[PDB]
């Protein structure tokens, strides 16, 4: 189990969550860039998306920032470092 | 289990990405992008212990003298399914995250 960021404004007293064994931290941002929803992500069988120490942000809006990492708490905040 | 890879034509777990760009759903599904939900295809023997060798002796007696038994052949089928996290918008623009289960084969076997 992992300690993920949580945050649901759809239907946190402190801030944290049990996962189910084996899933991660997950977060979407929204403009003004704000916090829409974080939590536990249980989608592996993808790690082409899930493989990451630190949350990552890689027809959609475009304004947009989902990502999933894999150690405690580190969907509150992302990066994005694509090579020119 | 055995996972397809592409030579054999047994009963095999093959890798199936479906894209939600391609299908046009990337609308209303925020994430994931897609999944692999791969599938079972492949050949299976016909469907125990020991009276079943002897129902064995009864069909190869009845196909050996052009006779057909009963041609009962199993199917490649999935036996261990996962559950995939999936966010999405919800009919009233609200955003939803549900776990939908039973999405990804892992493990495909015979009946």
């Amino acid at each position: 189990e992992r300690l993920c960021a949580f945050k649901d404004p759809y239907q946190h007293e402190n801030g944290t969550i049990l996962c189910s064994k084996g899933s991660t931290c997950y977060g979407l941002w929204e403009g003004d860039i704000n916090l829409v929803k974080q939590g536990c992500w249980s989608h592996i069988g993808d790690p082409q998306e899930c493989h990451y120490e630190e949350c990552v942000v890689t027809i959609q809006n475009g304004t947009y920032r989902f990502c999933c990492c894999s150690t405690d708490l580190c969907n509150v905040n992302f990066t994005e470092n694509f090579p020119p | 289990g055995l996972e397809c890879d592409g030579r054999t034509n047994l009963c095999c777990r093959q890798q199936f990405f479906i894209d939600f760009r391609l299908i046009g759903w990337n609308d209303w599904i925020i994430a994931p992008t897609g999944y692999y939900g791969n599938y079972c295809e492949g050949s299976c023997p016909a469907y125990p212990g020991s009276a079943s060798s002897f129902h064995t002796a009864v069909v190869n007696q009845y196909r050996m003298r052009g006779l057909n038994p009963g041609t009962v052949n199993s199917c490649c089928i999935p036996t261990k399914l996962s559950t995939m996290s999936m966010l999405y918008f919800d009919d009233e623009y609200n955003i939803v995250k549900r776990d939908v289960p039973n999405m990804i084969v892992e493990e495909c076997g015979c009946a």
